[PDB]
């Protein structure tokens, strides 16, 4: 298990060098972000806010949609899954409420599973709801998501995820 | 594990047909029966048949009719030409337990589509003159319209006995009858020149009230409790549209697709899904080209075409007959078919309730009438059924100049009993 | 270590300890009320025709728009531009009523717009001003295999104007309202003809397939989707009709039609909570209702019907029946005031509820009042429905919770037991009676 | 729930059965703790007797009891059984005659348990009804007691008095899933009490002794907290925990005057006699939402110890006392009741010439007037007085 | 392990004899046998035929355990199932054992055993279906026949 | 293991079960610290760390303190105050468990100030005929919630600043009486006769912060935690199953009390090896708030057992008890239950 954290550091190192990034520190309630900068978030989680959005949203009671962009990637092989909902038709949205409760780890968000047609539902993760924590409606951020927080599926084969691109609207 | 037969086929290597042919076996009685007949005139020369049993089946012994126990194996290409009845022996490797079965053979011994035709003596059709005659049958009444010109006449007679014909005194009707359709309950609707005439006993017209001049009544319907739907086909702008005369209201569909029939059409009211529906066969298009196409619908704002086989319904450029025997359910659809510059009968029959259809042969269902041998001269086809294995095929000779005057009664040969 | 009742104390204890327990019986009053128009958030619809002997007749189709993707921009240059088929797919999972009956579906292209509301209409006449015929095909719902599609031709020009505002003309593909004013309109499915069958289309896309960048000097067709989703607003046109002989008066029997249609309301009367309840003149009792059991046998439907009975019973007030829906609540989240019946199980066909008791303590809490001689008194009847639903689960196997609640959107009709004839509207109020005089 | 000490049904009213303040040594010889002065044991009752103990001493005082008792009603029958711990104290000397002491005693303990099962009126299915109630206050004191002037001493203790009633009434359903309700109410109480005591010791001609003690206890208000709650269970507890009321203060409840008059002769090492008289001022004190009507409390103790030249000390001694409060009787008016017993044990030396074992029997009966709960009871007590020589150079 | 599941399945099947209420049956020809009993009787003299189509509401038990893995009683309409046609479309042999000898209108319950209803094949989980059937399983069914197709269709 | 050298001692020990909690400990004491009077002075360190699965659940813990003890002479040559200073650092790496009420992936800090008095005079602890043992212990720390000026009422307080620094006042006492019924010169099969008296409260500066860390685990025989943390003390009560007094259903009380009666019978008095019967006894109970403390509403049992002593193992026995009151948030009384005592 321990080779699967190692293998994931060296990918995060890796890609993270590949393309121009310029990685901080962010502390919890942080409240000003620079749409040039990335940030981790002590979570192992990368962001870099594009839009900081609208007002927040509301613990227990608001119910957001989410459409998402992006790959993710191995130590050495990328492009294993390919996903798209913001620019190419054809997917439904991907709709979850935003909660807390401590069940195994951190949970921010409850999947309502989408049942007509398809959809990206195993693509929503922790990482992809955290953003929410601090920013608000209509917002469009870019996310690294390390195996830990990925998606519950593909946990055994210790995935990195990478979304380009994911946007946050409110209500259904 | 013991003795037991779970699927049996036969096989011929120039017949590949007996394949498809699917055999039902009880255990309980020991007999293996084809419950659909295999096709009349099929031949039965050299065939394997291939059977599906437990690992504890060792040996097989098969005897053809009253024949010998013949030790079977898988490689016999037995000869059964005349062979009805078949017996089975089925044995373990102990040698000692024993199992019967009877496989017997269903074939059409004549041909499935069979009928027979009599004459009806003492018949009296009136020898009258028209260019367009109908026949409507309701409880027990038969009644034959007839278009004489500018005029229209009405005769009446006894389903069961179609012997005597009575004249009816028609009140308030004007001009010609062009079309007619009617309900299960009796009342009734004539399209003329003028506009549409409406009747619960066949004798007292009134003339229903409209300004959109119809060009065709298609049929009638009774859908909404205590109405009566009217399927039209009007003329708007320069173009034709599906129209409905629900209670008098008139109202606008949708637009008549380009090989729908205007005239010489024959039409029947159904029901289907606890809901009344309209089959309409054959008729002349608006162009003037024959239709050959079958056109059904359940509300009469708009009509579609079934996908037929190639070219089973007969081309007719005059009106044809459709009837029906309730009792097997079977559809027949007769009409005239300019076979080599010749004017001949042709039969479309159905057995799925209108689902498909197929041509048939003529000389086999149609009558043995020596003066239609060599052609049709009348300009029409009139047929009325009975409810019960029966059908009439009015029409023996031309008479004294025109129209019909005999009867002919028909029943299907498989239930002639 | 012993564990029995003993009786010893009694005969010195204060005059205003000892309790008691008591049983009303409360009577329902049963009527059957159209539903009226159903709130319905998802992207689930209905396309056909039905008719029923017991439940009448229902027509539904619907009206829908598409989903515009931002900075569309679609891939591989088409070859010299232009494009090849416009296939339009309809998507079903499951129907009610003959997997064999033909109907003809039509695709219409309407010109106004889709008014902003989540309530299934009927009626729907000021749409439909001029429309305009696009495709028209006859299908059945059953076509062997797995094949749960319907694929309709549409004219190539929509496509190849999708394709031309994407590349030479600004992308206009950023906004709702200018992608359905400019780019593509909105589509009135519907069936001309036919009956007997009823899909539950959950969703409907237009593929414009392009033959291919040159590839080499091959090409390999390739496609958009174009689908529509719950984020914009349908029309949903579901009428019931016929239906009036299921309004009549009959005391043995009270319908629920699902899609629309009729649902049963149960009526408590003032008195029958005024002299079972407070009342008196002593002012010093209280009452605290502890047990109310409500269970309801379904009658067993006749042969020949093309409806089945729902799944699910949802027994609230009437008054909060618009709000339940329209904020998305669960059962879970109300527990006092609304009730989700068990499974119907053709073992015994009943649905079972249980103790209501919450419910009854609700309605007199926040509606007893005081005469000016005192006398405490209801002033209101209890008013309560029964709605088919549709449920939703997750969780754990051991653990299931109703995760969401929605308006049953399907053919299906069942009949109750609810009457005077066999006393099946009674309940057996369980309560407890202490003193309490320290007001 | 256990109620360990008591389940006598009179326990429902004011603060439970009043307890006493005495140890294994005072309880056996009748509840004798002012007249008393030894220096052999802890005589809590009287702190005058402090400065009577030894120079080098560390007398730990342990206890614990076990009985049965037998409730007699109209025409019914029942019998329960208790058995707890009783206190536990420690007593040093201080100074040349200054000596403390410490320790946990009851002040007051109350428990009960009733109900039956009958059947819904008007219906048919049956229905349980429950009366439950337990509550403690206890007595965590430290005291002083010193002898300035010859034969004469004094004595202060005080106290901080902590406890908790809590009395509940339900009824239990007999369906498919009810909803029981349960009507409760809780009392906290915490106080700060004191006791002065005097007492002379003359030592007569020869060995004779004569001892003369006063004890008084002044009135104390103390800070209370009421809630009132009103639940339904299903299982475990459930929706609609509701509080129907929560009273705060002071000034709601009051502990009277006491006052005690004690007399003891001591012929040493063969003979002791005493007795001793309480009078609590009961009257008039306030108790918020009481369903009874108090009065004034009188107890009489007398008792003596005899011990011939194997070593075992003997020990016997009568007490009787009145209600101290009117419960209010079935369709009449409020009445009392009196209480009776006798007690008897023995003292046991042990091997090191300073410890010692008591065991002790008693029985006690409680009369009342008439149509009430009848109650006789029997109780075997175990202490344990541990005397080690502590401050030794 | 995987043979004391065979074996304490077979000795469950067994005991499901002696318990007196179930009586053993059989179709002509066949040592293979299921216990069955008779909850409900219908109306009726038309047993279905080995190539028969009969629409039922069903439900199967496992005997280890008792846990539900199949069923359709919560729904209105029957669910049509085959004896046997061919290789590909037919059902385990003590399902076909066992409808042989009901008639329309029974409700039956019987006891089929592992190689009689699986063998050694088993049932993965797989899609729709969640639980797995173990390999050697002896099922209980319960079974109500409503009628039978007949075979002109 | 012992050391001893230099004039002093260094014994230290290290214990790992074969799954997890690998924990090292070193001790370093001066008896004669100073060169004048035997003031000890006692140094001691020690670590440990305790751990789909758990990739990376694990509990860590640095623990250092001091201690400087006298043998006081004023009451008399018996007394002997004891001061420490004691410091631990917890970590956690995402901890599952409700150990510790919520606090699950932050670290914290705890700093305290102990001081104690006690009076031992009891003969051979293996077998005590004679004597008593007195404790008095006091433990507390720096209010720190006075000055940090963090509102703890709110619930969006951070987590990181909620369990950062432990703020209590924990209170022990302690007594034990031992005495012979027979003379020991006269009979070496004397019985004993004994008694304890023991209690703690763990109070808290600021009503809504509470220490998460050093709460009561009570129930059953106690020895230790074989699936939790170290930091809940474990207070055995025979006659009722473990944790049922108060730990399971991760409820920890913050108070308790317990009182002991015992009789012991010696059989065995050779050399090294000694065994005897005894009968017992108890009473206790544990709670959740200060405000339910009540010394005599406990929780009853008693029963009988077996004790063996041996060289290089300790002490071994089993106990029987029979408990008579139902548990609070139970059903079912204690019943009969059958102990296991491994070394002291």
């Amino acid at each position: 298990l321990k080779e699967m954290k190692k293998d994931e550091r060296k990918a995060i190192e890796s890609f993270i060098n590949r393309m121009g990034f310029t990685i901080k520190e962010g502390h919890e309630g942080q409240s000003e972000f620079d749409p040039d900068i990335m940030y981790h978030f002590d979570n192992d989680l990368y962001m870099q806010v594009l839009d900081k959005g609208k007002e927040p949203p509301v613990l227990n009671k608001t119910k957001i949609n989410v459409r998402m962009e992006g790959f993710m990637f191995n130590r050495e092989r990328d492009s294993i899954y390919v996903f798209n909902s913001l620019t190419s038709g054809g997917f439904q949205e991907s709709v979850f409420r935003y909660i807390y409760k401590y069940n195994d780890g951190d949970i921010h968000f409850e999947l309502i599973k989408c049942t007509t047609g398809s959809n990206l539902d195993m693509f929503v993760c922790e990482g992809v709801a955290f953003p929410m924590t601090m920013l608000g409606n209509k917002a469009r951020v870019r996310l690294i998501v390390p195996f830990r927080i990925g998606p519950e599926s593909l946990y055994s084969r210790g995935l990195t995820g990478y979304y380009k691109e994911v946007e946050y609207v409110f209500r259904d | 594990v013991d003795l037991q037969i779970h699927r049996f086929y036969l096989s011929s290597k120039k017949n590949p047909d007996l394949e498809k042919v699917f055999f039902s076996i009880d255990h309980a009685k020991g007999t293996i029966i084809n419950k659909k007949y295999m096709p009349y005139g099929t031949v039965l020369d050299s065939v394997m048949m291939k059977l599906v049993t437990d690992f504890s089946a060792k040996k097989l012994r098969v005897a053809i009719n009253d024949g010998e126990y013949k030790d079977w194996h898988n490689k016999d290409s037995l000869w059964l030409r005349d062979c009805h009845t078949l017996h089975l022996m089925v044995f373990d490797e102990s040698g000692e337990k024993t199992k019967k079965y009877t496989v017997t053979l269903n074939r059409y011994d004549y041909q499935p589509t069979t009928f027979v035709w009599h004459m009806l003596d003492g018949v009296a059709l009136p020898d009258i003159n028209a260019s367009f005659v109908d026949v409507v049958t309701h409880a027990d009444k038969v009644y034959l319209v007839a278009a004489t010109g500018n005029k229209t006449l009405l005769y009446s007679s006894d389903r069961k006995n179609p012997v005597h014909w009575t004249l009816l005194s028609s009140s308030g009707l004007s001009g010609a009858c062009r079309q007619i359709a009617a309900t299960e309950d009796g009342r009734a609707w004539i399209l003329t020149d003028s506009g549409i005439y409406q009747s619960d006993d066949f004798t007292n017209w009134s003339l229903l009230p409209s300004e959109v001049p119809v060009t065709t009544l298609l049929g009638a319907m009774a859908w909404p409790q205590g109405s009566h739907t009217l399927a039209l086909l009007a003329e708007k702008e320069g173009s034709l549209f599906f129209a409905t005369n629900i209670d008098g209201i008139h109202s606008w569909q949708e637009q008549a697709p380009e090989t729908f029939p205007v005239r010489n059409f024959s039409t029947q009211l159904y029901k289907a899904n606890n809901h009344p529906m309209l089959r309409l066969v054959g008729g002349v298009t608006h162009t003037g080209a024959p239709a050959t196409s079958v056109w059904i619908t359940s509300n009469g704002n708009d009509w579609f075409g079934l996908d037929l086989a190639a070219g089973a319904i007969p081309a007719s450029m005059e009106k044809g007959a459709l009837v029906q025997t309730p009792s097997d359910g079977n559809l027949y659809y007769y009409a005239t078919e300019q076979a080599e510059g010749i004017k001949r009968v042709a039969v479309a029959y159905s057995t799925d309730k209108g689902i498909t259809w197929k041509r048939g042969a003529a000389d086999i269902m149609l009558p043995a009438d020596p003066f239609y041998t060599v052609g049709y001269p009348l300009p029409f086809v009139c047929a009325f059924d009975d409810g019960a294995y029966n059908i009439y095929q009015l029409g023996g000779v031309s008479s004294s100049g025109t129209f019909f005057s005999s009867i002919w009664k028909g029943i299907l040969k498989l239930n002639e009993n | 270590c012993d564990d029995d009742l003993s009786p010893i104390g009694g005969s010195i204890q204060p005059p205003s300890d000892p309790v008691s327990a008591r049983v009303d019986t409360l009577e329902f009053s049963v009527k059957t009320i159209p539903m009226g128009d159903i709130y319905n958030r998802t992207n689930y619809t209905l396309l056909g025709d039905l008719t029923d002997p017991e439940y009448g007749d229902l027509k539904a189709d619907y009206i829908m728009q598409f989903k515009s993707p931002r900075n569309f921009k679609f891939k591989y240059p088409p070859k010299d531009g232009k494009i090849d088929s416009v296939k339009l797919s309809i998507n079903y999972d499951s129907w009610a009523g003959d997997s064999t009956s033909i109907m003809k579906v039509s695709i219409y292209k309407i010109n106004k717009a889709i008014p902003p509301s989540y309530y299934s209409t009927q009626e729907l006449a000021s749409l439909l001003d001029e429309t305009q015929i696009i495709a028209s095909q006859t299908f059945k719902a059953g076509n062997d295999s797995a094949f749960h599609r319907v694929r309709i031709p549409l004219p190539n020009e929509i496509g190849q104007k999708i394709y031309d505002l994407s590349v030479n003309n600004p992308s206009v593909f950023d906004t709702q309202e200018s992608f359905y004013n400019n780019v593509l309109g909105g589509l009135y499915v519907t069936t001309t003809t036919g009956t007997g069958v009823v899909l539950s289309v959950y969703n409907t896309q237009m593929a414009i397939f392009y033959s291919y960048k040159v590839a080499a000097d091959s090409t390999a067709t390739a496609s958009e989707t174009f689908v529509n989703t719950s984020e914009s607003y349908q029309v949903n046109h579901i009428k019931n009709s016929q239906i009036s002989h299921l309004l009549q008066e009959n005391d043995s029997l009270s319908c629920v039609k699902s899609p629309a249609g009729v649902m049963t309301q149960l009526t408590i009367s003032k008195e029958q909570f005024t002299d079972a309840f407070t009342s008196n003149l002593s002012s010093s009792l209280a009452w605290q209702i502890g047990e109310a059991q409500f269970n309801i046998s379904a009658s067993k439907p006749s042969e020949g019907l093309m409806l089945s009975p729902p799944s699910y019973l949802l027994l609230l007030p009437q008054d909060s029946v618009r709000n339940f829906f329209e904020q998305e609540q669960t059962e879970l989240m109300q527990p006092r005031t609304a009730f989700l019946s068990t499974i119907y199980n053709i073992k015994k066909r009943e649905y079972r509820f249980s103790n209501i008791s919450r419910l009854l303590m609700e309605h007199i809490k926040n509606n007893t009042e005081k005469t000016p001689e005192g006398k405490p008194y209801i002033t209101k009847d209890l008013v309560l429905v029964l709605l088919p639903v549709k449920r939703q689960v997750a969780g754990a196997s051991n653990s299931l919770y109703t995760s969401q609640l929605n308006n049953f959107m399907f053919p299906s009709g069942v009949k109750l037991q609810l009457g005077k004839k066999n006393k099946t509207a009674r309940i057996g109020v369980y309560s407890m009676t202490y003193t309490d005089n320290h007001h | 729930q256990n109620n360990n000490f008591t389940e006598s049904p009179y326990t429902r009213f004011g603060l439970g059965r009043l307890g006493e303040r005495t140890t294994i040594s005072g309880h056996s010889m009748g509840g004798l703790g002012v007249g008393l002065r030894q220096g052999t044991y802890v005589n809590a009752v009287n702190p005058a007797s402090y400065s009577a103990v030894d120079s080098m001493t560390f007398i730990f005082d342990f206890g614990a009891s076990t009985g049965i008792t037998w409730y007699a009603e109209n025409g019914k029958k029942d019998n329960r059984k208790m058995g707890n711990i009783e206190y536990f104290a420690m007593l040093f000397p201080i100074s040349k005659s200054i000596a403390m002491s410490a320790g946990v005693l009851p002040y007051s303990a109350s428990g009960y348990q009733f109900g039956s099962v009958d059947q819904v009126e008007g219906g048919s299915v049956q229905y349980t009804r429950k009366y439950l109630g337990t509550g403690n206050l206890n007595d965590l004191y430290v005291g002083i007691g010193a002898t300035p002037f010859k034969n004469f001493s004094i004595g202060a203790n005080a106290s901080f008095l902590f406890g908790r009633f809590t009395h509940s009434r339900q009824v239990i359903f007999s369906t498919e899933a009810p909803y029981n309700p349960v009507h409760l109410s809780t009392l906290y109480l915490k106080a700060a009490k004191f006791d002065f005591g005097m007492q002379y010791h003359l030592p007569l001609k020869s060995d004779r002794s004569l001892v003369i003690g006063a004890v008084y206890s002044p009135r104390v208000k103390m800070h209370s907290e009421l809630t009132q709650i009103k639940n339904q269970v299903q299982n475990g507890v459930v929706v609609e925990s509701e509080t129907q009321e929560y009273i705060k203060g002071m000034d709601y409840y009051t502990l009277p005057h006491t006052l005690g008059i004690g007399f003891s002769y001591e012929k040493k090492d063969k003979l002791l006699l005493g007795a001793d008289v309480q009078y609590s001022k009961w009257k008039g004190e306030k108790f918020y939402k009481s369903d009874c009507k108090f009065q004034d409390r009188i107890r009489v103790s007398l008792g003596g110890e005899i011990m011939p030249d194997p070593k075992v000390r003997y020990r016997f001694g009568l007490h009787g006392e009145n209600s101290y409060l009117k419960v209010p009787t079935k369709g009449g008016v409020y009445q009392g009741y009196h209480i009776v017993g006798a007690v008897f044990g023995i003292g046991i030396p042990l091997n090191d010439r300073r410890s010692f074992v008591n065991v002790s029997l008693e029985y006690d009966r409680l009369i009342p007037k008439e149509g009430m709960i009848k109650e006789n009871a029997l109780k075997l007590t175990f202490g344990l007085t541990f005397n080690e020589s502590w401050f030794k150079k | 392990e995987e043979k004391q599941r065979r074996h304490d399945n077979e000795v469950a099947f067994n005991a499901y004899a002696d318990s007196t209420n179930f009586k053993k049956v059989s179709v002509d020809g066949s040592t293979a046998y299921v216990y069955m009993r008779w909850i409900t009787n219908g109306t009726g003299t038309e047993h279905p035929i080995a190539t028969s189509r009969v629409e039922v509401h069903y439900q199967t038990y496992r005997l280890v355990g008792n846990i539900m893995v199949d069923g359709n009683y919560n729904s209105e309409k029957p669910a049509r199932i085959t004896l046997y046609r061919n290789e590909k479309d037919k059902s385990i042999t003590g399902f076909r054992i066992a409808l042989q000898n009901m008639v329309i209108g029974d409700e039956c319950e019987f006891i089929v055993p592992w190689y009689l209803a699986y063998g050694s094949k088993g049932v993965p989980a797989s899609s729709a279906n969640l639980v797995p059937i173990p390999s050697y399983s002896a099922l209980r069914f319960i079974v109500k026949l409503s009628g039978i197709i007949p075979e002109e269709d | 293991i012992i050391p001893q050298g230099d004039g002093q001692t260094l014994s230290l020990s290290a214990q790992t079960n074969g799954k997890y909690y690998q924990q090292y400990s070193v001790t370093f004491m001066d008896p004669w610290f100073g060169g004048k009077r035997p003031d000890m002075f006692s140094f001691s360190a020690f670590y440990s760390k305790t751990t789909a699965s758990d990739p990376d659940r694990s509990l860590q813990m640095l623990g250092t303190s001091i201690g400087y003890g006298k043998r006081l002479t004023w009451p008399d040559n018996w007394f002997q105050i004891y001061t420490s200073l004691n410091y631990t650092y917890y970590r956690l790496r995402n901890w599952s468990y409700n150990t510790f009420q919520n606090f699950h992936h932050g670290s914290a800090n705890d700093l305290n100030l102990e001081l104690r008095l006690s009076r031992t005079s009891i003969d051979n602890p293996i077998y005590t005929r004679s004597g008593s043992d007195f404790m008095v212990s006091v433990a507390a720390t720096l209010p720190y919630s006075l000055w940090d000026n963090h509102d703890y009422a709110s619930q969006n307080l951070s987590v990181s600043d909620r369990y950062r620094y432990i703020e209590y006042h924990k209170w022990k006492f302690r007594g034990r009486v031992f005495t012979p019924l027979l003379n020991p010169a006269t009979h070496k099969y004397t019985p004993v006769l004994m008694s304890r008296v023991e209690g703690a409260v763990l109070g808290s500066y600021n009503s809504n912060k509470k220490s998460p860390f050093g709460t009561f685990y009570m129930g059953g025989d106690g020895m230790s935690s074989y699936y939790g943390g170290y930091m809940n003390e474990t207070i055995g009560l025979r006659g009722y199953k473990n944790g049922s007094i108060a730990g399971n259903n991760y409820d920890y009380a913050y108070a308790y009390m317990r009182l002991t009666m015992e009789l012991r019978f010696p059989i065995l008095f050779e050399n090294s090896f000694n065994a005897w019967l005894l009968a017992f006894a108890e009473a206790g109970n544990a709670w959740r708030s200060i405000d339910n403390y009540n010394p005599f509403n406990l929780k009853r049992s008693a029963g009988v057992g077996l004790r063996v002593t041996l060289p290089m193992v300790g002490m071994l026995g089993i106990d029987w008890g029979y408990g008579f009151d139902r548990p609070d948030n139970s059903l079912q009384r204690g019943g009969s239950n059958v102990h296991f005592v491994l070394g002291q």
